[PDB]
């Protein structure tokens, strides 16, 4: 075989009764996903895969922008000098597993070294028709729902350079995270409670794993440096309501080694009616929140970071919470698979 | 077809700020990170930070870590950097290069703006003198030319006969004294026995002045 | 906080030869540096990067080797164009630039024309003076000029400008000028610049009477 690229096609178990705009957009895009998937060992099989150079994250990311500018019309659009005013309804928002497969002649070749950081050579490599079920979630800061390193905690750069353009932490335990909107002044104001028990523990074995790859040097974090608040904020969409999260306290230096750090973490969250589009053409202006208590509860399973340039790093290394590219959150899950053709 | 134009020349006293910006066109402007460097004069080429114009995060250099701000807009496609309490030794030619970068890390630069000139002193904005230098009598051929002294800021360009000559001419780069002002001067070769014949005017503009003065040297 | 040192400063070449730029690096940055030209008052222009590969438009007599901390630059044949500055870059961590190196034309030794300029009448009744002493046409750059005044040696009291490569016949010019008040003028006679050059067998001295 050898590598290459071409049309993947999706699968998933989604419903003709929906009215969920992800079931909706699967039961039009997607097939119905196989009940006995085969894969197949290659013994004494070496293969180098590399997961900033898969097409496959390419053409998921059009798959999700489609999803979105089909499923998610504002009432106005702001974009360039254009303003345009149409009929915003509420929609159902909750994401579900896709499946990416291979037409015939092609074949997705698995790594399943359970410490692979997603650039080099793999020694126990399988051959599947579909991957796993993978939720388009889209996230910044955090990655939300996605899946565990079944080891270690990895960290994942494409190091060409040191000047990274995002930093991938894979982690293998999961955080619970839980925004809620409460029933009962302000109807924006919104909050995700965090255990800071496991939470400071999970981060402080995060920086363990830093040291690794930074010379066994000081890890501190701080709060990002500029940006629009999608970049700058936990930013996530929740029911349909676009959230906004002061993750300040969930870096607290203070809390990584030992006083009253555990216990619940109450991040500051905003649902903004006016955002900057991701996919991203311009801004947007969407309905005022639904009435009720608004609630989503997330699997932390994944960390993007950002590793501060021309600094004085003789005794410190700084990482600051990243985002923006949501090509990143296809690679935290597509980063084990890669097309061939027979 | 991918450009960077970066604003006019900015001259301002020490203890102000100062912002320069540049366009960017020929290629989609939130895909390319873009960096500000900067070359102070007899210094080598030094990295100020970069902006990724998407979202757009920013990382400067730890020398102007609380000096410097780069902003963007997106929709004109413009990089903005601002730089606070400008003092002397931020004198220098601030350049503007978009970096070329894979997935997941950021490489060289490729294209790079004109390049901006900022100028920082306490000097207000001064004509310049022209003065004379006078011939006499080696070798064959004399040498005659204008002292252009005091003036501020630069640049000043210089011709001779309007142009007309040419050949065996010689401006020097300007050197700054110890007030604060320029001064440089310009030369040229002629033969000293078509000397008292022809005529030799050095032309000079200074547009940071409105300044266009023509001065006749002639032996004494 | 990686130092790139260029080596040398000054690289002389006459046309048609080959020329080797080196570029040495205080730790290792892998393969990721890369070589741009740089003309007089223009932007720097880009011509191999990742340490060996030309970018679009680039010339085939260019080529870049080495690898860890010890890069160099090669040009096969040297054409009026290429006489230029070149710096390198590393982009392994952070940017960090060289100081550059100049290629000038290598030539003949030639010696200067020494000329002085006693200050314009005009410039007299202002209330300064200035002497300036010419050095034209001359080769190599390195050159040593000292002001003497009624057989005193002068310092901290002149300043020198030097001018590029010329285009035509490779040389340099050196303008040297002398700034004293007209208080301080008119209190000597004799107004002299000493120069010192290789084209020179001994050092000459141009002077005036005030
Ligand atoms: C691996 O290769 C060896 C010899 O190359 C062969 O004998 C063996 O059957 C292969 N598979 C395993 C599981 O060792
Ligand atoms: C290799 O991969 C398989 C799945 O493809 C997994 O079950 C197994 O634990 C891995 N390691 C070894 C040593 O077989
Ligand atoms: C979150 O993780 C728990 C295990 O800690 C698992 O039972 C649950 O299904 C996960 N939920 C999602 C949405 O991934
Ligand atoms: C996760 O990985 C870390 C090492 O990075 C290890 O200390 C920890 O025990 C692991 N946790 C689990 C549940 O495997
Ligand atoms: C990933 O790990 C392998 C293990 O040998 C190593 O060869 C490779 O360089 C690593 N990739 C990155 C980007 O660090
Ligand atoms: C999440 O928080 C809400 C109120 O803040 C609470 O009612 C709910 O029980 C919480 N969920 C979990 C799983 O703790
Ligand atoms: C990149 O690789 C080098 C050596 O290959 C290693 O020293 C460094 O820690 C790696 N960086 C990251 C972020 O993995
Ligand atoms: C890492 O650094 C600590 C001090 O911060 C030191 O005590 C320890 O021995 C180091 N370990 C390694 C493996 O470098
Ligand atoms: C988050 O809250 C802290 C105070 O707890 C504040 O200093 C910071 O500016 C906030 N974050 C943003 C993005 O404004
Ligand atoms: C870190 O936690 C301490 C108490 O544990 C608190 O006083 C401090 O403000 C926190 N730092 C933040 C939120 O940045
Ligand atoms: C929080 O956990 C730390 C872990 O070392 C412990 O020292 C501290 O007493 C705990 N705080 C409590 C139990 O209130
Ligand atoms: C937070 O997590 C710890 C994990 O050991 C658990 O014991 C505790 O009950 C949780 N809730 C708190 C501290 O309110
Ligand atoms: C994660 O999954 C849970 C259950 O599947 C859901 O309630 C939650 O909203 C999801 N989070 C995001 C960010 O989609
Ligand atoms: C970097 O900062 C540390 C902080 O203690 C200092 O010791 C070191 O000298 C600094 N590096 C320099 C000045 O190059």
């Amino acid at each position: 075989w050898k590598d290459a690229d071409t049309t993947l096609f999706c699968a998933s178990d989604a419903k003709a009764h929906e009215t969920e705009v992800h079931n909706v957009w699967a039961t039009h895009a997607c097939v119905p996903t196989d009940p006995n998937p085969q894969e197949i060992h290659l013994e004494n099989v070496t293969e180098n895969f590399n997961m900033w150079k898969n097409n496959m994250v390419e053409q998921m990311q059009e798959d999700v922008i489609s999803l979105w500018d089909q499923s998610l019309q504002p009432c106005v659009k702001l974009t360039g000098g254009s303003v345009i005013k149409q009929a915003c309804p509420k929609i159902s928002f909750d994401p579900i597993p896709i499946h990416y497969c291979t037409p015939a002649g092609y074949v997705i070749l698995k790594c399943n070294d359970k410490n692979f950081n997603g650039t080099g050579p793999c020694k126990n490599v399988s051959s599947v028709q579909c991957t796993h079920g993978i939720k388009p979630v889209v996230s910044t800061q955090l990655l939300l729902n996605g899946s565990l390193a079944e080891e270690e905690i990895i960290i994942r750069s494409e190091n060409l350079t040191n000047n990274a353009k995002t930093i991938i932490v894979h982690l293998n335990k999961s955080v619970e995270i839980n925004c809620t909107r409460p029933s009962n002044g302000d109807i924006r104001k919104a909050y995700c409670e965090i255990n800071g028990t496991k939470w400071n523990k999970v981060l402080k074995q995060v920086t363990e794993k830093l040291k690794e790859h930074f010379n066994n040097k000081t890890i501190i974090f701080q709060p990002p440096s500029g940006g629009d608040l999608e970049i700058t904020m936990h930013h996530f969409n929740c029911r349909g309501e676009f959230f906004y999260c002061n993750t300040t306290q969930l870096f607290n230096n203070t809390c990584i080694g030992m006083k009253g750090c555990n216990g619940t973490i109450t991040l500051p969250c905003k649902i903004k009616q006016i955002i900057n589009m991701w996919q991203g053409t311009g801004q947007a202006m969407y309905a005022p929140p639904i009435d009720g208590k608004i609630n989503c509860v997330s699997n932390i399973t994944g960390i993007l970071l950002t590793r501060d340039g021309g600094a004085n790093n003789t005794s410190n290394e700084t990482f600051r919470p990243g985002g923006g590219n949501i090509k990143d959150n296809w690679r935290s899950e597509l980063y084990k698979y890669k097309v061939v053709q027979i | 077809q991918v450009q960077l134009v970066q604003s006019g020349a900015e001259v301002k006293k020490p203890g102000a700020s100062v912002t320069v910006s540049c366009q960017a066109s020929g290629y989609t402007f939130t895909n390319y990170y873009v960096h500000w460097v900067r070359q102070a004069p007899g210094q080598g080429l030094q990295l100020m930070g970069w902006i990724d114009p998407s979202w757009g995060r920013t990382n400067y250099a730890q020398n102007f870590q609380g000096r410097i701000t780069m902003t963007r807009d997106t929709s004109t496609s413009t990089v903005y950097m601002e730089m606070r309490s400008l003092r002397s030794e931020d004198t220098a030619v601030y350049y503007c290069a978009r970096n070329v970068a894979t997935e997941g890390s950021l490489l060289h630069y490729d294209y790079w703006g004109q390049g901006t000139l900022v100028t920082v002193s306490a000097a207000s904005t001064k004509g310049p003198s022209v003065f004379p230098l006078a011939p006499s009598s080696s070798g064959g051929t004399a040498a005659l030319g204008c002292l252009v002294k005091d003036y501020f800021p630069e640049p000043v360009t210089v011709s001779w006969n309007s142009g007309a000559l040419t050949s065996g001419v010689h401006t020097f780069p300007a050197v700054l004294q110890s007030s604060g002002l320029y001064s440089l001067s310009s030369v040229v070769t002629v033969p000293s026995s078509s000397l008292g014949t022809q005529t030799y005017i050095c032309n000079v503009n200074h547009k940071p002045s409105n300044t266009k003065v023509d001065k006749r040297v002639e032996p004494k | 906080e990686i130092v790139l040192t260029q080596s040398p400063a000054t690289l002389s070449v006459s046309p048609g030869e080959r020329a080797t730029l080196s570029c040495r690096a205080s730790q290792s940055v892998r393969s990721n540096l890369a070589w741009y030209q740089q003309r007089p008052g223009q932007a720097p222009r880009l011509l191999i990067y990742g340490t060996s590969t030309r970018a679009t438009g680039v010339p085939a007599r260019f080529s870049g080797r080495g690898s860890g901390t010890e890069f160099t630059l090669a040009i096969s044949s040297m054409q009026s164009e290429d006489f230029a500055v070149y710096l390198c870059l590393q982009y392994n961590n952070w940017w960090t630039f060289g100081q550059g190196t100049k290629v000038e034309i290598k030539r003949t030794v030639a010696a200067p024309s020494v000329f002085i300029f006693p200050p314009s009448d005009e410039q007299l009744k202002s209330g300064t003076a200035s002497v300036v002493c010419l050095l034209n046409n001359f080769y190599p750059r390195e050159a040593k000029v000292q002001w003497k005044v009624d057989n005193a040696l002068q310092s901290g009291n002149s300043q020198e400008s030097v001018t590029e490569q010329d285009s035509k016949d490779s040389t340099y010019s050196l303008s040297s000028t002398l700034t004293l008040s007209k208080a301080d003028y008119e209190k000597h006679k004799v107004y002299a610049c000493e120069v010192t050059h290789q084209g020179l067998s001994s050092p000459v001295t141009k002077s005036f009477n005030r």
